[PDB]
This record gives C-alpha cells, sequence and structure tokens, in this order.
C-alpha cells in the first residue's frame, strides 16, 4: 500500500522543515528518489505528496538553480501538472 | 489607500494585498492572499506555457517574486535563517534573465526586510546591469544611495574610503559616462589610501579581509 511511502514522505518534509543546511548531504538521492517517483509513475500512487516535500527540501536546503542542469527533464514535469 | 481600488479578482491586486498585509503584520491574510494570486496567475501560466517557455517566462518571473514572499514571512519570524535565506536569494538571483526591469521589481519585493545597506553584493551587480544596459542615471542613484553622500555636488572633496566596493564601482562608473580626466586622479588617491591602510591591519585570525584587499588593489 502506498501509505507507508505518503507517511515516510510527510515525515520527511517535516524533517527537512525542521533541521536545515543540514540535509545538503540527503537531497541528491532524496532527489534521484522523488523524482523517478513523481516522473515515469509507473503506478497512480499520490503526487501532491511528493511534489509538496519535494518543494519543501528545497527552501530549508537552498537548492534553487543546480537541479535544474542535475536534472534536465525537472522544469518539462512541473509544467507538465498545469495541463495533465 | 491605492490598492483599494485595484480589483480583487486580478493578480496584481492579491498581490498587493499581501504585500500590505504582510507590511503590517498580518501573517495568516497574507498567506491567503498568496494563494490566491497564485492560481490567479496559474490560470494566465496554463494559458501561457503551451506555446513556449520563453513565451511563459513573463509569467514563471512573477510567480518566482510571489514565491518569495513565504521567505519574507521567515525572515521576520525565525531569526535564525535570516542569514541563509538572505543567501539564498543571492543564489536564486543569479538564474534569471539580466533585464532591469524585472530585478526592479524582484528587489523591491526582496528590500521589504532587507535594506539596501544589508546586502550590497546583490544592489553592486543592479547597479552594474544598468550601466550596461545604458540606464546609467539609474546606476548613479543606486551607487549614491549604497555610499550615503552624493560626491557629485562636492567636486573637491575626496571620496568616501569606506565600503571600498562601492566607491571602485563609482569611480568605474565616473570613468565611462562623462569624465576621463577626474576618475583618474579619484583611483590614484583611492590606491594610495588603500595601501596606507593595510600595513595598520596585523590580522591573526580574520584571513577573510587581507586576501580581498588585495585583490581589490590589483
Ligand atoms: O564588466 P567589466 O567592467 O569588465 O567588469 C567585470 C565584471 O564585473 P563588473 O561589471 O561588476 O565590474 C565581471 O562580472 P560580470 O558582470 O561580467 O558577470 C567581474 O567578474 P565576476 O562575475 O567574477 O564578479 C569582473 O571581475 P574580474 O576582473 O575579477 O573577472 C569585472 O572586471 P573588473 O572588475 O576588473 O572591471
Amino acid at each position: 500500500n502506498p501509505g507507508v511511502i505518503n507517511n515516510v514522505l510527510a515525515t520527511i518534509g517535516e524533517l527537512a522543515q525542521v533541521s536545515g543546511l543540514e540535509m545538503r548531504k540527503w537531497v541528491d538521492e532524496l532527489f534521484i528518489i522523488i523524482m523517478d517517483m513523481l516522473q515515469d509513475s509507473s503506478l497512480l500512487a499520490k503526487r501532491q505528496v511528493a511534489l509538496w516535500t519535494l518543494g519543501q527540501l528545497v527552501a530549508s536546503t537552498g537548492y534553487v538553480v543546480e537541479p535544474y542542469r542535475k536534472y534536465p527533464t525537472l522544469l518539462e514535469v512541473l509544467l507538465n501538472f498545469l495541463k495533465t | 489607500e491605492y490598492t483599494c481600488m485595484i480589483p480583487r479578482d486580478t493578480h496584481d491586486g492579491a498581490f498587493y494585498r499581501a504585500v500590505l498585509a504582510l507590511h503590517q503584520d498580518l501573517f495568516s491574510l497574507a498567506q491567503q492572499c498568496i494563494d490566491k494570486a497564485r492560481d490567479l496567475l496559474d490560470a494566465e501560466l496554463t494559458a501561457m506555457a503551451g506555446e513556449s517557455y520563453s513565451r511563459a517566462y513573463g509569467a514563471m518571473v512573477s510567480c518566482h517574486m510571489l514565491s518569495e514572499l513565504e521567505e519574507v514571512i521567515q525572515y521576520k519570524l525565525v531569526p535564525e535563517r535570516r542569514e541563509i535565506i538572505r543567501q539564498i536569494w543571492w543564489e536564486r538571483l543569479q538564474g534569471c534573465q539580466r533585464i532591469v526591469e524585472d530585478w526592479q521589481k524582484i528587489l523591491m519585493v526582496r528590500s521589504l526586510v532587507v535594506s539596501p545597506h544589508e546586502d550590497m553584493r546583490t544592489w553592486l551587480k543592479y547597479a552594474s546591469l544598468c550601466g550596461k544596459s545604458g540606464r546609467l542615471a539609474l546606476a548613479h542613484k543606486t551607487l549614491v544611495l549604497l555610499l550615503g553622500v552624493d560626491p557629485s555636488r562636492q567636486l573637491d572633496h575626496p571620496l568616501p574610503t569606506v565600503h571600498p566596493q562601492v566607491t571602485y564601482a563609482y569611480m568605474k562608473n565616473m570613468w565611462k559616462s562623462a569624465r576621463k580626466i577626474d576618475a583618474f586622479q579619484h583611483m590614484q588617491h583611492f590606491v594610495q589610501t588603500m595601501q596606507q591602510q593595510a600595513q595598520h591591519a596585523i590580522a591573526t585570525e580574520d584571513q577573510q579581509h587581507k586576501q580581498e584587499l588585495h585583490k581589490l588593489m590589483a
């Protein structure tokens, strides 16, 4: 069930909001995981919670422009959610 | 008094009402106005983003400016995150398109809590951008505001040696715009009174100042 995934995403977003700049050593793997759960969604999982916790670990760590080139498909999949 | 007549159903109305409510410490109304402006802008964003990204940048800059108001809330709420958001602001401003028209409004929504005398690393770049874009009369105003005293009124008094980056940029602007002779003597005097300064600075621990002064002298 996706309940465990939603729960761990919500708690990890709350944790990233609690501890800022002490999670920069983890944001890369979190990005690689959460973009593969957001984009190329093989299942109909909750995308709003993933989007929220993704936006929550970039306002605390300060990952502003680097992910736009480290993951060249981030802007396109962020823009598609307005038409899908 | 002016915002009371702006329509409440448009994006600019919600944006300005959020800014006004934020000015008087209303952290609950401002969030609601921000969340309303979010969708009021998302409408035209998804209407315009279907063509191209370069066409939707005009709404993306506004969405970015709107998403920087929550960081103003965090600035006025938690004193421990002030320097961190003040640094991510500078890190995020380096990604936008170098145009004075949007830089002005971004810095205005940003200076709601940060005076120009508190983060001048981002205002010197703004002055240089205004100088390169042919708008030298705005670069002069920005440099004068950063300095604190307008040297164009006292043609005989020297330039304020404090804030060395600001006076260096001011001398560059004076050389570029109008006068190629006065800026030369000004730079000579500045180099003299700046080299006569590092001698009395025997720094044993703070080594983040001597190297910067040496680079500036170079
Ligand atoms: O445009 P220039 O008159 O040639 O001056 C440049 C310019 O800085 P300014 O325009 O603010 O003076 C560079 O920055 P950009 O505008 O080109 O991005 C800056 O390099 P930085 O980006 O690292 O600040 C460089 O400094 P440097 O010579 O160390 O490369 C500096 O040259 P000068 O200060 O010597 O004029």
